[PDB]
């Protein structure tokens, strides 16, 4: 009943949050740096953080 | 082992700590003219795609590789004239640079003393412009330090190959390391104790 709990949202994924944490799932992969990172996220809406 | 570590090459690209992008171009490119073997050499910057741009941006650079597989020994010269202003500059290489002028001559002359049996030195004048005396005492202390034997006839004018050296020098790499090591372990065992 409203009583008692702490009120915390799960957020969607957001573009800003998927670019740094592309780079990190990409850290133990070997690639060169030609990769655009910008491009790359916005072809991705929604979708989920798995 | 820095051309082997070096075998990233582009995959680094610009980076803060690893300075300027160009010039790291240079530097893994003057180590791959040692101890890269002639078709591994040419292995590298041919067959790999990313170094084979950074070389044509820079055309000093390149001349000194199409020059050495060219086998042209006119512009080694000027070539690693060059190589040597920049060698002096460049931190690090101080105390190793007077070791790479030596060994690129050396890497020259392999590739040219394994082609004829028998050759005259006056036909090296051709290609140097013009050494007469001045290759005369340059080959004789690269044999004196048993780096790449050839037998030479004086006031003869001709220079004989040979060198079988797979048999000598198969055996003698065990001597040399294996007497320095041994004399190492020599100190450790009369150390302990007192």
């Amino acid at each position: 009943p409203g009583r008692i709990d702490r009120k915390i949202e799960f957020p969607p994924p957001n573009e800003e949050a998927r670019l740094d944490i592309l780079k990190i799932h990409s850290r133990k992969m070997n690639l060169t740096r030609g990769i655009n990172l910008r491009k790359i996220a916005e072809l991705m809406p929604g979708a989920s953080g798995a | 082992q820095a051309a082997e570590l070096f075998l990233d090459t582009v995959s680094t690209f610009t980076s803060y700590e690893l300075m300027d992008y160009k010039t790291f171009v240079t530097y893994t490119v003057y180590v791959s003219m040692i101890a890269l073997e002639r078709p591994d050499l040419r292995e590298k910057v041919i067959k790999g795609a990313e170094i084979l741009e950074v070389l044509h941006s820079l055309p000093a650079v390149r001349q000194y590789l199409f020059s050495l597989y060219e086998c042209r020994y006119s512009v080694f010269f000027q070539s690693l004239a060059v190589v040597e202003q920049e060698m002096k500059k460049d931190w690090l290489f101080a105390p190793h640079y007077r070791y790479y002028v030596r060994e690129m001559r050396i890497h020259a002359y392999s590739q040219l003393l394994e082609s004829y049996r028998s050759l005259t030195l006056g036909y090296m004048a051709e290609a140097f412009g013009v050494g007469v005396e001045f290759i005369d005492q340059e080959l004789s202390r690269f044999i004196a330090a048993g780096r790449l034997h050839c037998k030479i006839d004086k006031v003869n004018e001709i220079v004989e190959t040979n060198r079988p050296d797979s048999k000598n020098w198969q055996y003698q790499e065990t001597i040399k390391k294996g007497d320095l090591l041994l004399n190492r372990v020599q100190k450790l065992s009369r150390v302990i104790n007192m």
